């Protein structure tokens, strides 16, 4: 077993929609795709989904 | 015989009307409240002007 | 070079992360160089950090606040000078930098 560089596909890029202290974020997807979030702040509050 | 006047002497706020698509174009009633977006190209910060 | 007939006045603030107030100046120094320009706030940051002053000039400078109004003093050169101002709430309520 040895290391070896390899191809992994870019997702469509978003479209985001800009309200009052939030974000929206219009996706796609055809295969499941991770969305993780994290504050900047004390507290992280992370977040992760495989959305479809 | 008794037919009476077409509508292009007869309709209101001067109305031109074109008949192939039944159009009555080129008259003024109201207002029309737009939104233009303004590129951000053709802006010079205000240390130049 | 000494400075001397300072009077800084506003012309529109923005409070914001981005650079938003800009303000005009007139000094009156008696020779030509470099002179310090600071603001002696804390809560309004100054970009220009160094000018060039000459007889009978002046300077815009650029800022970025975040109180709803400015009333601080800015600093030429050794002496100080005063100006209000009146600052108004930005539409781009998202933004990529701090």
């Amino acid at each position: 077993l040895t290391p070896t560089v390899c191809p992994v596909p870019l997702a469509h890029t978003p479209t985001v929609t800009k309200w009052f202290k939030g974000i929206t974020l219009h996706l796609t997807a055809m295969r499941p795709t991770l969305l993780t979030t994290r504050k900047l702040g004390l507290r992280a509050d992370a977040t992760a989904e495989w959305i479809t | 015989n008794n037919s009476g006047r077409p509508l292009q002497e007869t309709a209101p706020f001067g109305c031109k009307i074109e008949v192939e698509p039944l159009r009555a174009s080129n008259c003024a009633y109201g207002h029309i409240p737009i939104s233009i977006d303004i590129p951000d190209a053709a802006f010079v910060r205000s240390s130049e002007s | 070079p000494t400075i001397l007939e300072v009077s800084c006045t506003v012309a529109d603030c923005i409070y914001s992360a981005d650079f938003g107030g800009s303000l005009t100046l007139q000094y009156k120094a008696d020779r030509e160089g470099h002179c310090p320009v600071h603001s002696h706030s804390t809560t309004a940051v100054l970009k220009e950090a160094t000018t060039h002053v000459t007889a009978v000039g002046s300077i815009t400078l650029h800022f970025s606040t975040s109180s709803p109004q400015a009333n601080f003093i800015v600093s030429l050169c050794g002496k100080k000078s005063t100006c209000n101002a009146e600052c108004k709430p930005p539409a781009d309520h998202i933004i990529g930098e701090p």
